[PDB]
């Protein structure tokens, strides 16, 4: 199927309590491979996936070099974005960062992406043209000067339509046991009575991967959209993950309710009933 | 691989 | 602005009394990243528990999971201790075995 690589800053100041953190993790799709912290007793580029251990000495080198590098630059922006927004030296900022490659089904580039956000809020984004960015405000459209003058959205660019999708690829290969294959969820529904005349019906999927899956409840074929508590998506802690989806429905009537499950894992979709 | 400056 | 963290509690493999499992805290939705978990049985906070590395969501909220090794019973309560800048008091969500 479709496939990407996403790897995310979070640089945070912390005025004193010495300088500013930064961590860089990357993925592949739904699993993390590499992690760096700046406040590890040691900082350095580890792996967090089986399939990235083969990697030579030159390749955990270059991207301990990179994420120290970004460490101190990461640092000197904090810095920069405090004067931006004439904000005090007492306050803990952050700037996160997300950029990456996505590839369709037969392996092309589909998109690149490059953008920022100051304190959760967007900040700077390279657009889909690779060449442009889309500035939030007038703080951000001096990093957008700072960025032209430095050629960086070429930069990105070739990256992005070149050693990203270059690694990615590599990366598909090298963990195509489990980077390439879908795990279907394990479903059933539970039958939970909260009164005399109403009864809660939960729809379940488990240890699926990836994480991209639509459970939805339908009453006569209707969907049940606003009647319907769906709960974020969460993690295993085995690579894998979880989801539910429950309706109250009166009693009596639990058989004119149907859950309805889509995974990429699963031969045909699935539906599904309470089983009394 | 990550990609190898100030905002 | 802020935004206060999600917190579901829950276990890897359905819960079965006696057999070895792992208890799941897992936090999302949250700015700042700054943030407290604890894990909790009986209202003691577990030593060994471990964390994923820090990570962000498609909006920039980040997100987290707390876990630890555990054997669930019928009477030993667990429950998950999260504290934020949002949180003007620590919140506890116990765990539901069926949630």
């Amino acid at each position: 199927g479709s496939h990407s690589m996403r790897y995310f800053y979070t640089a945070m100041s912390r005025p004193g309590r010495g300088e500013p953190r930064f961590i860089a993790v990357g993925y592949v799709d739904d699993t993390q491979f590499v992690r760096f912290d700046s406040d590890a007793a040691s900082p350095r580029t580890e792996p967090r996936a089986p399939w990235i251990e083969q990697e030579g000495p030159e390749y955990w080198d270059r991207n301990t070099q990179i994420f120290k590098t970004n460490t101190q630059t990461y640092r000197e922006s904090l810095r920069n974005l405090r004067g931006y927004y004439n904000q005090s030296e007492a306050g803990s900022h952050i700037i996160q960062r997300m950029y990456g490659c996505d590839l369709g089904p037969d392996g092309r580039l589909l998109r690149g992406h490059d953008q920022s956000a100051y304190d959760g809020k967007d900040y700077i984004a390279l657009n889909e043209d690779l060449s442009s960015w889309t500035a939030a405000d007038t703080a951000a459209q001096i990093t957008q000067r700072k960025w032209e003058a430095a050629r960086v959205a070429e930069q990105l660019r070739a990256y992005l339509e070149g050693l990203c999708v270059e690694w990615l690829r590599r990366y598909l290969e090298n963990g195509k046991e489990t980077l390439q294959r879908a795990d279907p969820p394990k479903t059933h529904v539970t039958h939970h009575p909260v009164s005399d005349h109403e009864a809660t019906l939960r729809c379940w999927a488990l240890g699926f991967y990836p994480a991209e899956i639509t459970l939805t409840w339908q009453r006569d074929g209707e969907d049940q959209t606003q009647d319907t508590e769906l709960v974020e998506t969460r993690p295993a802690g085995d690579r894998t993950f979880q989801k539910w989806a429950a309706v109250v429905v009166p009693s009596g009537e639990e058989q004119r309710y149907t859950c309805h499950v889509q995974h990429e894992g699963l031969p045909k979709p699935l539906t599904l009933r309470w089983e009394p | 691989h990550p990609v190898g400056f100030e905002y | 602005i802020q935004r206060t963290p999600k917190i579901q509690v829950y276990s890897r493999h359905p819960a079965e009394n006696g057999k070895s499992n792992f208890l799941n805290c897992y936090v999302s939705g949250f700015h700042p990243s700054d943030i407290e978990v604890d894990l909790l049985k009986n209202g003691e906070r577990i030593e060994k528990v471990e964390h994923s590395d820090l990570s962000f969501s498609k909006d920039w909220s980040f997100y987290l999971l707390y876990y630890t090794e555990f054997t669930p019973t019928e009477k030993d309560e667990y429950a998950c201790r999260v504290n934020h800048v949002t949180l003007s008091q620590p919140k506890i969500v116990k765990w539901d075995r069926d949630m």
